[PDB]
RNA sequence: AUGGUGAACUAUGCCUGAAUAGGGUGAAGCCAGAGGAAACUCUGGUGGAGGCUCGUAGCGGUUCUGACGUGCAAAUCGAUC
RNA sequence: UUCAAAUGAGAACUUUGAAGACUGAAGUGGGGAAAGGUUCCACGUCAACAGCAGUUGGACGUGGGUUAGUCGAUCCUAAGA
RNA sequence: AUAUGGAUUCUUCACGGUAACGUAACUGAAUGUGGAGACGUCGGCGCGAGCCCUGGGAGGAGUUAUCUUUUCUUCUUAACAGCUUAUCACCCCGGAAUUGGUUUAUCCGGAGAUGGGGUCUUAUGGCUGGAAGAGGCCAGCACCUUUGCUGGCUCCGGUGCGCUUGUGACGGCCCGUGAAAAUCCACAGGAAGGAAUAGUUUUCAUGCCAGGUCGUACUGAUAACCGCAGCAGGUCUCCAAGGUGAACAGCCUCUAGUUGAUAGAAUAAUGUAGAUAAGGGAAGUCGGCAAAAUAGAUCCGUAACUUCGGGAUAAGGAUUGGCUCUAAGGGUCGGGUACGAUCAACUUAGAACUGGUACGGACAAGGGGAAUCUGACUGUCUAAUUAAAACAUAGCAUUGCGAUGGUCAGAAAGUGAUGUUGACGCAAU
């Protein structure tokens, strides 16, 4: 009835480019992912790490994979990463950041 | 096209002399509502029809494949 | 709620042909649709299905009569008349 | 058209062969006269009649 | 958005080409063309489409069992049970009534 | 005048097939109710009739006496109908 | 309708890419019936033809291509002959 | 062609069920019979499939100055087989007035209803087999190559006066009642043929061989047909997404397909096609020819006259955007022998606020009224100058004719139409 999903995010390659800081994006998630209407309601039902080379997300809440590649393709967006970077599934439920 | 389920006429057909070929499938498929399990079908094939038998129980799956007539050309997967 | 006057069923035929066209039709749709009574069964449920004849919803019995009206006096006086001449023929 | 009897695709068929240029040798025949071939036909200048 | 074409020469819409739209594991629409549909054998009697017996076209009544071409009674697949439930008994009364019938007349010759 | 060839156009019948948005109207039948001494008379529903109607596609071809009138065309084009 | 490239002796017209639009599923879409008869497809190719052009084509030259016990015919009977 | 297994028989040609009927089988000659083939139209109502719309999720794509858990997209399942699945119909029990059951549409019952329980068709659907191995979507490596190789995911739902189409049970209509034959099956029949030392049985299952001939390309039309032609003509049909809207209308779009039609530069007169005009308002003209005006929807109102059906959208009026709320109209479950819990739908009326008083804002879309003449009406015709008042029609009336006949065809005929006819008929006005 309940349940809770976690979401990887293997950051490496693009960070190990030193050009991936992943401070200031699972901050931009903190702080961005909207709950049940806007941002900051993670009341315990949202939350989010960094593995150092791996951000992790778990949920109680309305939560879906696509939402994820969808605010960080912002925030790819939002520091001009897009061209540098793809959000990618490896496999199911487990994503990465992709450089080349 | 057929499909069978007593084990007991499956083996009989196997050795049903116009049966030169079988063909062994094994499928990924979950159990009930949780984790998985080894499906595997048996299908034997005759001049006429094409019998398949499911056996779900990955036991009486291996114990089935060696009981298989040692002149029957199987095509495993 | 009395839908129409006069014309009844005649109605459809709205205004063409003129009244006693219409009048005349009117007598013998009324008479050929109409529901009757099954000389067998007893039930009224005998309809017309073509001229002159009539069949029954259940029971199933089927007979020949008037164009528009089950019996047709010449029919029924013709019946009358064969009865008759027929007791001529036992006492 | 289409669905054909076999002696209309038999005419048809003939008909194909008959639709080449002179065979450029004949031109070199002692005496030869003929020039072109002048019995060619078009399928848009000529219709056959079956 | 996805259109579908007849599958045989015949452009138009006889009864005999119909047509019912399918979905294909190819992931497509396609046609597929349906024989016209089966009518129930009938009674000879009354005229009901007599019970027990299977619905097929003619010819395929020849591919099938004889089972699904009758049922165990006097009259199987061609007469509706009702029906010979009637016929027994207007052959036994009618029989009796001529018994009846003779050896009353028989009577009627010696006293007259 | 004689002997022949045409119903691929078109006219008519017969056989076998196929085709026609969306609306307007609201006929018989039917259900419930109201008045009245009575005879009987009313009302609201339901229903879905018609060589009915507005109008496409269709089929037509009214007017512009419109275009064209050595044409797109030996009959067409447009609007209107 | 437009920009550019490519090809070519030659490019308003061919090919590709981009842009601008159209038909708008009652189609300028996808198939067929009659009728055509090779028009299909590839390769070559411009003298004539496509009422400007032409490196392009339903043109020219040369080849290739139509696979069934189940789809049609074949059988059946209709008006009819 | 055929054997093997099964089924059947010492009660020879099966059993079971009260019955409807059941089934893997469960002999069946002549002859007879029945069914299927096999059938109009329209209307609403019911259901199936494909489409349409949509939620979650798992992928890929786009936009991201700013806003959007967003936009777009993939998520499929053939014939065939096994079980299952139905409106109708039928059976068994039962015996009904206080009549009941009941459709959107009033029909059914002592010729047995309501009720309880059964039987059947298998349209149709579900699950499984076919069948994930296919197809669809991705990701990670490889290298001139043929081209590989490896991974995943391919899931679970919702909605209905939707659209198209199929079908069902009905209902309207007819002086119209809406093919044939091949072919298949079943029944009535019982000729004959069959067992215990062993018989029948190939309508049960399984197995064996074979299936000729001809067509099969493409166009199907503003260039593959017919029009002398790559002609603005003509030429039978099927499939059919989204929005606005009553809609297959018009207008815009996805898919697919086009972007073909000599070109360049100017913008005189005169044209062809598209528009507007002060004040007047048909004075124009043979004539309002052309043109303009009108138009949707909701509401209000509506004359003469009439065959009472109409006349009628008569006429004559009001109203209409946006945005923000109110109210009414439904489904699904358990209640011993009043109500609560939840899900999913645009209609309709009312009320505020708001605007350069605009709002069927493009598109779409009737001018109305009073008379005379004339045909009743719908319908017909001079293809290519006449669509009308002409033809037709129903209605009325007249004539001929009982078959050895009326009317009519033929050179003739053992010839033919009416005639599958018979005066409620055929024929002629
Ligand atoms: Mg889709
Ligand atoms: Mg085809
Ligand atoms: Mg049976
Ligand atoms: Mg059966
Ligand atoms: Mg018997
Ligand atoms: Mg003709
Ligand atoms: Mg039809
Ligand atoms: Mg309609
Ligand atoms: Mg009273
Ligand atoms: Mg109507
Ligand atoms: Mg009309
Ligand atoms: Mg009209
Ligand atoms: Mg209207
Ligand atoms: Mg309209
Ligand atoms: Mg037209
Ligand atoms: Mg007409
Ligand atoms: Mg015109
Ligand atoms: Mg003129
Ligand atoms: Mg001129
Ligand atoms: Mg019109
Ligand atoms: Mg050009
Ligand atoms: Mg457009
Ligand atoms: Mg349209
Ligand atoms: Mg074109
Ligand atoms: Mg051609
Ligand atoms: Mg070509
Ligand atoms: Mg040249
Ligand atoms: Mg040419
Ligand atoms: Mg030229
Ligand atoms: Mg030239
Ligand atoms: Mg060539
Ligand atoms: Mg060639
Ligand atoms: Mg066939
Ligand atoms: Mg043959
Ligand atoms: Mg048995
Ligand atoms: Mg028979
Ligand atoms: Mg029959
Ligand atoms: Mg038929
Ligand atoms: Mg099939
Ligand atoms: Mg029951
Ligand atoms: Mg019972
Ligand atoms: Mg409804
Ligand atoms: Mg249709
Ligand atoms: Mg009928
Ligand atoms: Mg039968
Ligand atoms: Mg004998
Ligand atoms: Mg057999
Ligand atoms: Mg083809
Ligand atoms: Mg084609
Ligand atoms: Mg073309
Ligand atoms: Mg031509
Ligand atoms: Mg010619
Ligand atoms: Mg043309
Ligand atoms: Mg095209
Ligand atoms: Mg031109
Ligand atoms: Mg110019
Ligand atoms: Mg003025
Ligand atoms: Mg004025
Ligand atoms: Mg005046
Ligand atoms: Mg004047
Ligand atoms: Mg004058
Ligand atoms: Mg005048
Ligand atoms: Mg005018
Ligand atoms: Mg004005
Ligand atoms: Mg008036
Ligand atoms: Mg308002
Ligand atoms: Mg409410
Ligand atoms: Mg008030
Ligand atoms: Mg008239
Ligand atoms: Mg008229
Ligand atoms: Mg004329
Ligand atoms: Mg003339
Ligand atoms: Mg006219
Ligand atoms: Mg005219
Ligand atoms: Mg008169
Ligand atoms: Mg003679
Ligand atoms: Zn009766």
């Amino acid at each position: 009835q309940k349940i809770a999903k976690t979401f990887t995010v293997d950051v490496s390659s693009p960070t190990e480019n030193g050009v991936f800081d992943p401070a200031s994006y699972a901050k931009y998630l903190i702080d961005h992912i909207k709950v049940e209407g806007a941002v900051g309601n993670l009341g315990n039902a949202v939350t989010v790490t960094e593995d150092g080379t791996v951000v992790t997300v778990v949920s109680t809440a309305k939560f879906s994979g696509k939402y994820l590649k969808y605010l960080t393709k912002k925030y790819l967006k939002k520091n001009q990463l897009r061209d540098w970077i793809r959000f990618v599934s490896t496999k199911t439920n487990e994503y990465r950041l992709a450089f080349y | 096209a057929r499909e069978i389920t007593d084990i007991k006429q499956f083996l009989e057909l196997t050795r049903r002399a116009d049966v030169k070929t079988a063909t062994v499938k094994i499928n990924k498929k979950l159990n009930k509502a949780g984790k998985p399990f080894r499906q595997t079908k048996f299908k034997v094939r005759g001049s006429s029809s094409l019998y398949t038998l499911v056996i779900n129980d990955a036991g009486k799956a291996k114990k089935l494949i060696q009981s298989l007539p040692p002149t029957l050309k199987v095509n495993r997967l | 709620a009395k839908r129409t006057k006069k014309v009844g069923i005649t109605g459809k035929y709205g205004v063409r042909y003129g009244s006693s066209l219409r009048r005349q039709v009117k007598k013998l749709e009324i008479q050929q649709h109409a529901r009757y009574d099954c000389s067998f069964c007893g039930k009224k449920t005998v309809k017309r299905g073509a001229a002159g004849i009539w069949t029954c919803s259940c029971c199933k019995k089927t007979v020949a009569g008037g164009a528009y009206t089950v019996s047709t006096a010449a029919a029924a006086t013709v019946r009358s008349t064969i009865r008759r001449l027929r007791e001529m023929v036992e006492a | 058209a289409a669905q054909k009897s076999f002696r209309i695709k038999q005419k048809m068929a003939k008909a194909k062969k008959q639709n080449r240029p002179l065979p450029q040798w004949i031109r070199l025949r002692t005496n030869n006269t003929i020039r072109y071939n002048a019995k060619r036909r078009n399928w848009r200048r000529t219709k056959m009649n079956i | 958005a996805q259109r579908v074409t007849f599958r045989r020469r015949n452009p138009y819409n006889t009864r005999s080409n119909k047509i019912k739209v399918v979905k294909t594991p190819g992931g497509i629409l396609r046609a597929q063309h349906v024989k016209k549909l089966a009518t129930r054998p009938k009674c000879g009697d009354c005229g009901s489409a007599l019970q027990g017996i299977s619905t097929l076209r003619p010819r395929q009544y020849a591919t099938v069992s004889k089972t699904h071409k009758t049922v165990s009674r006097a009259y199987g697949g061609s007469r509706c049970a009702n029906c010979v439930k009637e016929r027994i008994i207007r052959a036994f009364l009618i029989e009796e009534q001529k018994i009846v019938k003779k050896v009353v007349k028989e009577q009627t010759e010696a006293a007259k």
